[PDB]
């Protein structure tokens, strides 16, 4: 069904030793395709998925230009802070900054989206409706007044709903055959004895894209929380996702519960038991 | 495709 | 500002099996602000060749990176994490466990 394409920025101040170090990265659904690091020698936006790297010259002067462009504009933003905020040049500060669109099944603009974060505290925010803004505090706030009067939004209205769409779907469309697999998780199960009275399964989903998924635990088919661990899903390193989920149980009784898994390769959910 | 953004805080 | 402790995982990319080359990872992630030391051990010693992801944040604005190296279990050698960050009076280890 839905795809997404999202641009992530971060700028932080360094005290001692000259500019800010800056960091860009872009990603549609959760696959890195593109990155820039002020710090590398390139001085360039670099591929980091292999179907962007058909792209010709023109595209990566174009992205260089603009990635430069956003780090300039953080560079300022930072001294600009400092000054709402009055606070000294010593101690490092962070601003972050993320846009991108959703599209839907049929790839027609569902949603946009476009942040500021200052120190990791949300600073403002492009409405739902792309018209209005979101403003923290009087520091953002004056933000708004002046990008109300430089017509940000509408310039911002203008790439979500057209380009961000108009690209999201081309790179979709190369490279099908990485970003519109599906690649459903395998699982399995273990155990472990914690104590005499009770023990530990850990039910487990490897390999799996995209991200999005779902493991929950019952007894006697009834939904279960108490008990239960979530690890935050992660990356192996080679663009699929894993999981697990524990529960402690008492011994003697692994085979009344059950761990039911759900993702998009599994229209029809698994569920798993301890064979013992 | 990034935006064409100039935009500062 | 605020400042997030990070979170740690060490584990393999595929399941591990003695002798079989697989990589070793870990993954730090939930922390702010962005500056983090992260090495991977090998009997307590420092893994010189480790790569990274780019740096990259979530929906709360924290951050997470991946940490990665080449390496081949085995039935007695011991692999860590550990992990520095201005949240943290000392360096965080966390060692690998074949089954989390």
């Amino acid at each position: 069904g839905s795809h997404s394409m999202r641009y992530f920025f971060t700028s932080v101040s360094r005290p001692g030793r000259g500019e800010p170090r800056f960091i860009a990265v872009g990603y549609v659904d959760d696959t890195q395709f593109v990155r820039f690091d002020s710090d590398a020698a390139s001085q360039r936006m670099e591929p980091r998925a292999p179907w962007i790297e058909q792209e010709g010259p023109e595209y990566w002067d174009g992205e260089t230009r603009k990635v430069k462009a956003h780090s300039q504009t953080h560079r300022v933003d930072l001294g600009t802070l400092r000054g709402y905020y009055n606070q000294s040049e010593a101690g490092s500060h962070t601003v972050q900054r993320m846009y991108g669109c959703d599209v839907g099944s049929d790839w027609r603009f569902l949603r946009g989206y476009h942040q500021y974060a200052y120190d990791g505290k949300d600073y403002i925010a492009l409405k739902e409706d792309l018209r209005s803004w979101t403003a923290a505090d009087m520091a953002a706030q004056t933000t708004k007044h002046k990008w109300e009067a430089a017509h940000v939004a509408e310039q911002l209205r203008a790439y979500l709903e057209g380009t961000c769409v108009e690209w999201l779907r081309r790179y979709l469309e190369n490279g099908k055959e990485t970003l519109q697999r599906t690649d459903a998780p395998k699982t399995h199960m273990t155990h472990h004895a914690v104590s005499d009275h009770e023990a530990t399964l850990r039910c487990w989903a490897l390999s799996f894209y995209p991200a999005e998924i779902t493991l929950t635990w019952q007894r006697d088919g009834e939904d279960q929380t108490q008990d239960t661990e979530l690890v935050e899903t992660r990356p192996a390193g080679d663009g699929t996702f894993q999981k697990w989920a524990a529960v402690v149980v008492p011994s003697g009784q692994e085979q009344r519960y059950t761990c039911h898994v759900q993702h998009e390769g599994l229209p029809k959910p698994l569920t798993l038991r301890w064979e013992p | 495709i990034l935006g064409k953004f100039l935009h500062w805080l | 500002m605020i400042q997030r402790t990070p979170k740690i995982q060490v584990y393999s990319r595929h399941p591990a099996e003695n002798g079989k080359s697989n990589f070793l990872n870990c993954y730090v992630s939930g922390f702010h602000p962005s500056d983090i030391e992260v090495d991977l051990l090998k009997n307590g010693e420092r893994i010189e060749k480790v790569e990274h992801s780019d740096l990259s944040f979530s929906k709360d604005w924290s951050f997470y990176l991946l940490y990665y190296t080449e390496f081949t279990p085995t039935e007695k050698d011991e692999y860590a994490c550990r992990v520095n960050h201005v949240t943290l009076s000392q360096p965080k280890i966390v060692k690998w466990d074949r089954d989390m």
